[PDB]
């Protein structure tokens, strides 16, 4: 998202004489730094974004309609933890309301 | 509404005649943070310089106009098919009213209220 | 049997693929993106290792940088070789290079397509198209082969 | 109210920035976005609890709160199904004392710390006598829901309840922490007039 | 409100049976047959005013306003020469005749002069009326004063009478 | 309840060409189908000679073998297009009765009543879509024919 200085408008990238130039609405050109080659990209192995359930596993401890389990809790010691099974991949997390989380968290 | 029926107006040119001046801010008022690095925000901002930058059969001369007035006059134009400075003025405010009237009804009904609009429509 | 006939795609023999719009001179430094500034390493030891395979003077400027999953390749039983030389009889045009076939574990397989001038011979090949359209078209035409 | 509530932060008051990143809570009421709160959880138990006792706010106003994003919705609009749901009470505050009581215990090595802890027991506050009662006319769904016995629920809000189907579920997880019931629902209520003839 | 604590809350000789009585409960407080009239009610007394009111409004520019718009029962018109009649649904049904009440319209008039009328109550015509209603003569009726009426006293009403 | 615990412990590794929910999901489908040796004590209770549903079902006269397990001995998982209870409630819930990524059979349409013993609000709910489900599908068949 290349800012104009002038406005507060978006550059289109012209791909001229292999390096870019940021053209915009009113002029304003602007060369481009070689952080601004990448044209595009695609990483197959998206899986699950850890952004798609970040809030849902937060709330999770104090949400009543989840499954619980008595296993121990590590941190807090309660004899029972929250579980939750998100993914196609059906992973299992257990997470508490003091915050310990099975998932590395 | 009877005004503005099957016309299918960019989102940022409805940003833009409420009163948001930068693309920037326009695109805060859909993503909430520009400096996040959050794949999500990522490819939402993507998206958005997408429907930016594309060109709509109708609304495209006024597509770059970075005069709100401007803006408020083609969409005038638009609907009307159905001194001069006070009149772009009479006519602007007046087309500014109605859409404030009809845009969003239940967050507001008066000018005063347009930028919440605004991020409610962003949201 | 059944294995050898099911039609296996270069899309799927991937983890990312990034269009870098860079061009790669044997004696002529070019600017790189910086996160992948370290494939220069490779990159040249393929170009000692291989004397006849060397960077045309048809390059186009545009760069498609592909990793490899190797998972796949071994469930798949595709060697890096086939998959070269497949990629080359299909697009001549293009001109591949690849890093060492080791596979060894913690260091991935990357192979750096470069466009010639040849795909964008004429860019109004219909109507007028911008070069970046052709690089995308030719990007997916690359993971369909 | 809300307005005038702490926990409400005003649009105005608030920025996006803000929203985003000290991940504040939406809050709406009949669709309309009023402001922002930092706990959704802490605001929506804060106000089922008002309307538990029914004064601050009425017992016909769904409040929802929404788990995959942290907005919290009020609802007052006409044409909501709502039907009468008996209240499930626990001891989920005092089972957790205890436990950290007795793990305090087995930090200090007594080995007590079994004795310490005590029984999950969750139950409804409907009782025979209030069956009596009902059946002789003395009780009516009004007074119920005066008081704590039970409570309207919604399809907006029947998200956040986990129900037990009987009052024998119930009595079959008595004692089970794994199983902690929001509400218990007679079998006959998922029936019309017909299909019960 | 604190309540009692859930240890000491004695229904575990409850049964099945005994739960049915909730049920029953529910089904008194509601009523098999409910919110139509509701409805019909809040339309009547607050959503007509709000609607017309909704409805406000060399150039001689005369606006309409709406801000006083009051319904009425049946009344029966030209009966016995007679204007003002307790129509009974019985009626309506035997003669045909629909359960509508007058409507009468009172407001005032906004004056431009760009280059007002007065308006006393006036029935523009008549609406219909749900049986049952606050409008209707049914409501707030015996049993007993409902088969005086000629009505039959189970009915729950909620239907309108017309055509 | 063994698949299950295998499912906490993540032992379930799908095959190829299967994602791990549904291969868990056929598994659990598997597991809970009824073997034929349900029909042994549903003959020990009836004398075929003085028994009129069994004379009915078994001359062909009406009725058939899972109407007469339905009857008496239960009615079993429940399956809608080959596949149990979808969580159409919410987010990982089937019904308003069930947790949240409820890991019991019955939560997703396993009956382990018969229509004699009584069927539990759960069960009746399932029923009633599966009923409701053949309907449609008759009405949408008739109209396409
Ligand atoms: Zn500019
Ligand atoms: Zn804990």
């Amino acid at each position: 998202m290349k800012i104009c200085k002038a406005c507060s408008s978006c550059m289109v990238r012209t791909y001229v004489d292999g390096n870019i130039i940021f053209r915009c609405s009113c002029g304003e050109s602007v060369q481009g730094d070689s952080q601004n080659l990448l044209v595009s990209s695609k990483v197959y192995h998206t899986g699950e974004m850890e952004d798609k359930y970040k809030i849902f596993i937060k709330n999770a401890p104090f949400d009543p309609t989840n499954c619980q389990i008595k296993k121990d809790c590590p941190n807090c010691h309660l004899d029972y933890l929250t579980q939750i099974c998100i993914g196609s991949q059906k992973i299992i997390i257990l997470v508490c309301r003091c915050g310990y989380m099975s998932n590395r968290g | 509404s009877t005004k503005f029926s099957k016309l299918r107006i960019p989102w940022y040119l409805i940003f833009r005649m409420f009163g948001m001046t930068g693309d920037d801010s326009i695109i805060e008022q859909v993503v909430f943070d520009l400096e996040s690095n959050s794949p999500v925000n990522t490819f939402m901002i993507e998206i958005l310089e997408k429907s930016i930058h594309v060109l709509d059969p109708i609304f495209q001369p006024v597509q770059h106009e970075p005069n709100r007035e401007k803006i408020i006059q083609f969409l005038s134009e638009k609907v009307s098919k159905f001194s001069d400075e006070n009149a772009v003025q009479y006519l602007n405010e007046r087309q500014l009213t109605i859409l404030d009237k009809i845009l969003l009804p239940h967050m507001g009904q008066t000018a005063d209220t347009r930028v919440r609009k605004l991020r409610f429509l962003g949201l | 049997i059944a294995n050898s006939i099911e039609l296996i795609t270069f899309e799927r023999l991937i983890l990312q693929w990034h269009l870098l719009y860079e061009t790669y001179s044997s004696t002529k430094k070019n600017v790189m993106y910086p996160d992948f500034a370290s494939d220069v390493e490779w990159m040249t030891d393929f170009l000692e290792n291989h004397p006849l395979l060397q960077p045309p003077e048809d390059i186009a400027n545009w760069c498609i940088r592909l990793e490899l999953n190797k998972t796949t390749m071994i469930l798949k039983s595709i060697s890096l070789e086939s998959i070269i030389n497949s990629l080359r009889a299909k697009h001549p045009n293009t001109y591949i290079m690849h890093s060492v076939e080791n596979t060894a574990s913690g260091i991935p397989i990357i192979i750096r397509i470069y466009l010639r001038e040849s795909a964008f011979r004429r860019s109004t090949n219909t109507r007028m198209a911008t070069d970046e359209k052709i690089a995308v078209n030719v990007v997916d035409k690359l993971l369909n082969s | 109210r809300l307005l005038s509530d702490p926990a409400i932060q005003q649009l105005a008051d608030v920025s996006n920035k803000d929203i985003v990143r000290k991940g504040l809570a939406r809050v709406f009421i009949n669709g309309e976005w009023i402001g922002c709160c930092t706990n959704a959880f802490e605001l929506a138990q804060r106000y089922r609890m008002f309307r538990r006792e029914g004064k601050i706010v009425h017992p016909h106003t769904t409040i929802y709160w929404d788990s995959m994003v942290d907005e919290v919705e009020f609802w007052l609009d006409v044409g909501r199904l709502t039907r009468p749901l008996l209240i499930v009470d626990n001891n989920i505050e005092k089972y957790n004392q205890a436990c950290y009581k007795a793990a305090e215990a087995r930090k200090k090595g007594d080995k007590d710390w079994e004795k310490h802890k005590i029984p999950f027991i969750q139950n409804t506050r409907f009782t025979s006598q209030m069956a009596k009662d009902i059946l002789a006319g003395t009780l009516t769904l009004e007074d119920l829901v005066a008081q704590g016995i039970c409570e309207f629920i919604t399809p907006e809000e029947a998200e956040n309840c986990l129900v037990a189907f009987s009052i024998i579920e119930l009595r079959k997880h008595k004692h089970d922490v794994t199983r902690r019931f929001t509400h218990v629902d007679v079998p006959q209520a998922i029936l019309g007039l017909a299909a019960l003839v | 409100i604190t309540y009692g604590p859930i240890e000491t809350v004695d229904n575990e000789e409850l049964t099945e049976a005994d739960m049915l009585s909730f049920i029953s409960a529910a089904v008194n407080s509601t009523g098999l047959i409910g919110y139509n009239i509701k409805s019909f009610d809040d339309l009547m007394d607050n959503g007509i005013p709000q609607i017309v009111k909704q409805m406000f409004n060399e150039s001689v520019q005369i606006q309409f306003n709406f801000t006083d718009v009051n319904i009425e029962r049946p009344q029966h018109r030209n009966y016995s020469q007679g204007n003002k009649i307790n129509l009974l649904p019985n009626k309506a049904r035997l003669c045909g005749l629909s359960y509508s009440g007058p409507v009468n319209l009172a407001a005032e008039v906004i004056l431009t002069a760009h280059y007002r009328a007065s308006i006393p109550p006036f029935q523009v015509s008549t609406f219909p009326i749900m049986r049952g209603s606050n409008r209707c003569h049914t409501h707030h009726l015996s049993k007993t004063a409902k088969k005086e009426i000629g009505e039959d006293p189970n009915e729950p009403g909620g239907y309108f009478i017309a055509r | 309840e063994e698949i299950n615990n295998r499912l906490l412990h993540g032992d379930i590794m799908p095959p190829i060409g299967l994602t791990t929910h549904d291969f868990y999901e056929k598994l659990q489908l598997n597991a809970l189908k009824f073997p034929d040796r349900i029909l042994k004590p549903i003959m020990n209770s009836i004398n075929p000679e003085t028994n009129g549903l069994f004379q009915m079902v078994a001359t062909g006269a009406k009725g058939s073998n899972p109407n007469m397990i339905h009857i008496m001995a239960g009615i079993g998982q429940i399956e809608i297009n080959t596949q149990r209870i979808q969580p159409q409630f919410s987010f990982g819930r089937t019904l308003v009765y069930y947790p949240r990524f409820a890991l019991e059979a019955q939560a997703y349409g396993f009956i382990c009543n018969s229509y004699i013993a009584g069927l539990t609000s759960p069960e009746f709910i399932f029923g009633e879509m599966n009923g409701r489900f053949d309907l449609i599908n008759k009405a949408l068949s008739t109209s396409s024919t």
